[PDB]
DNA sequence: TCAGCCCATAAATCATAGAG
DNA sequence: ACTCTATGATTTATGGGCTG
């Protein structure tokens, strides 16, 4: 099951992932549905509100986006 | 949910390992593969970022 | 300017189609 | 007949280029 490439190229290099709980997810996905995008102001009271910081609720709306992009809808 | 055929697999994999160097496909390369497996571009993109990670995972 | 967006990708993890 | 592994998709998270 071990690969043996035959030569050790440079993408081959590197560079535990929490999961949302039902709370965060469920609210979050709530939120999205309001307005795609957030205000640096509503970004920060929904980070203290679900335990996640101000980049993890920035980033879970970009991916959000990037989803909602897909899937045409 | 089934599987990608025979001939999508054998295609995929022949194009991931004889670009083993850069296994990066452009946009278009991306468009060809799927056209040819008869798949869509985001599987295409899918199979090859399971197939680059789980890749150098087992080296 | 520059915080924030898009896009492509990483890496771990979910779900289950089938090869053993 | 039945069990796990490999496989396709989804979920967190990084970084770069670009524009309001």
């Amino acid at each position: 099951g071990k690969k043996n490439p035959p030569q050790i190229y440079p993408w081959m290099k590197r560079v535990q992932r929490t999961s949302y709980t039902r709370y965060q997810t469920l609210e979050l996905e709530k939120e999205f549905h309001f307005n795609r995008y957030l205000t640096r102001r509503r970004r920060i009271e929904i980070a203290h509100a679900l335990s996640l910081t101000e980049r993890q609720i920035k980033i879970w709306f970009q991916n959000r986006r990037m989803k909602w992009k897909k899937e045409h809808k | 949910r089934r599987n990608f055929s025979k001939q999508a697999s054998e295609i995929l994999n022949e194009y991931f390992y004889s670009h083993l160097s850069n296994p990066y496909p452009s946009e278009e390369a991306k468009e060809e593969l799927a056209r040819k497996c008869g798949i869509t571009v985001s599987q295409v993109s899918n199979w090859f970022g399971n197939k680059r990670i789980r890749y150098k995972k087992n080296i």
